[PDB]
């Protein structure tokens, strides 16, 4: 099988820039490589076909070129919608196979989260466990921390994070901190609280209720 | 308008067989060619077969053994079928369609079937409100659904009927001690629309059938 | 790099 190497594996850059994805062969191929772009929750997309040839539809700031075993695809001028997973395939040798990819995020300014957060419904505390959940929103870059303390115990353990991929209007993320407790360890307990921190905000944000209204 | 809509997302046994249809439109079976593509952690995307106009198949070399491609042209189906499935053969399958008959560009996909390779058993999710309260900043307000206690991935969530999607957030999935997956999904509205506007999260989650609305309001 | 089925997306 021909191996396809991309590079490199991730890609960081701001709008209007311009930005070049490397995909080399472990030996010549001609002209038989083909691109493709994958958004999140997406399928491929064809981008490019035959090195350099152009696909219906793709925006003209998208175009290929090289021959033998050093590939390349252009994007003149960045654009925030191009967020995506950047895949090239080889089809002069059977059977056709594709590169492990390059990730293309991008940069943008400094924004704060909006800090939200939930207390865990009378539904679900039926069922003797409670989620608590903190929500930080619309926020660059991606690195964050966040803090349960219950009663002003510091919590350990018991939190999970989820991060949204970039979003294509604004290139932010948001993430969720989930505290899941019993039922009993949640009525034994007053203050729940949640605090943020993040390059965007000059000083810890904590939000936080008192059980039972 | 041509499309390529495969079947829902299954829980496979170990050892036990995938079977996943393609249902074509746009094109005649008869006319082109429909490629089967996975995407998996360990091997990227990975060609496995092919079912030719005339009825022939190919089958990527590691898999000539447990892999059948098959179609009714009538019907405008294409049937996949693998055996024997261990963990690592856990991914999304695609089937797909090049721009010509013989070619191999993929200009058109399918949307993806997940597949999860496990022996554990199906579980449908409990759905419970992220009530807005004052949940309020600068005249914005935040609301969502906790999608808990679920297997396998994958569920869906839509706002509204799909009517509703600025500002949605639906957070990837992450797994749990219980071996149960869980997830939130958030919308920012405006304060003052909360006496009005109804918000109700769709939750479904095809491979238990489970299908539910949930309406999510301040307390 | 690696395919994420969850996020479906590759993570880094
Ligand atoms: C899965 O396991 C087999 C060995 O049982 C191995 O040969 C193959 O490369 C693996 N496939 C993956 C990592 O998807």
């Amino acid at each position: 099988d021909i191996l396809l190497t991309q590079s490199p594996v991730i890609l960081s850059v701001s709008p209007g820039e311009r930005v070049s994805f490397s995909c080399r062969a472990s030996q010549s191929i001609g002209t038989n490589i083909h691109w493709y772009q994958q958004r999140t929750n997406g399928s491929p997309r064809l981008l490019i076909k035959y090195a350099s040839e152009s696909i219906s539809g793709i925006p003209s700031r998208f175009s290929g070129s090289g021959s033998g075993t050093d590939f390349t695809l252009s994007i003149n001028s960045v654009e925030s919608e191009d967020i995506a997973d950047y895949y090239c395939q080889q089809n002069n040798n059977w059977p056709t196979t594709f590169g492990a990819g390059t990730k293309l995020e991008l940069k943008r300014t400094v924004a704060a989260p909006s800090v939200f957060i939930f207390p865990p419904s009378d539904e679900q505390l039926k069922s003797g466990t409670a989620s608590v959940v903190c929500l930080l929103n619309n926020f660059y870059p991606r690195e964050a921390k966040v803090q349960w303390k219950v009663d002003n115990a510091l919590q350990s353990g018991n939190s999970q994070e989820s991060v949204t991929e970039q979003d294509s209007k604004d290139s932010t993320y948001s993430l969720s901190s989930t505290l899941t407790l019993s039922k009993a360890d949640y009525e034994k307990h007053k203050v729940y609280a949640c605090e943020v921190t993040h390059q965007g905000l000059s000083s810890p944000v904590t939000k936080s209720f008192n059980r039972g209204a | 308008q041509v499309q390529l809509k495969q079947s829902g997302p299954g829980l496979v046994q170990p050892s036990q067989s995938l079977s996943i249809t393609c249902t074509v439109s746009g094109f005649s079976l008869t006319n082109y060619g429909v490629h089967w593509v996975r995407q998996s952690p360990g091997k990227g995307l990975e060609w496995l077969g092919v079912i030719w106009s005339g009825g022939n198949t190919d089958y990527n070399t590691p898999f000539t053994s447990r892999l059948s491609i098959n179609k009714d042209n009538s019907k405008s189906q294409v049937f996949f079928k693998m055996n024997s499935l261990q963990s690592n053969d856990t991914a999304i399958y695609y089937c797909a369609r090049a721009l010509t008959y013989y070619d191999y560009e993929f200009a058109y996909w399918g949307q993806g079937t997940l597949v999860t390779v496990s022996a554990a058993s199906t579980k449908g999710p409990s759905v419970f409100p992220l009530a807005p309260s004052s949940s309020t900043s600068g005249g914005t307000a935040a609301l969502g659904c906790l999608v808990k206690d679920y297997f396998p991935e994958p569920v869906t969530v839509s706002w509204n009927s799909g009517a509703l999607t600025s500002g949605v957030h639906t957070f990837p999935a992450v797994l749990q001690s219980s071996g149960l997956y869980s997830l939130s999904s958030v919308v920012t509205v405006p304060s003052s629309s909360l006496g009005t506007q109804t918000y109700i999260c769709n939750v479904n989650h095809k491979p238990s059938n489970t299908k539910v609305d949930k309406r999510v309001e301040p307390k | 790099c690696q395919y994420d089925l969850s996020t479906r997306r590759l993570k880094c």
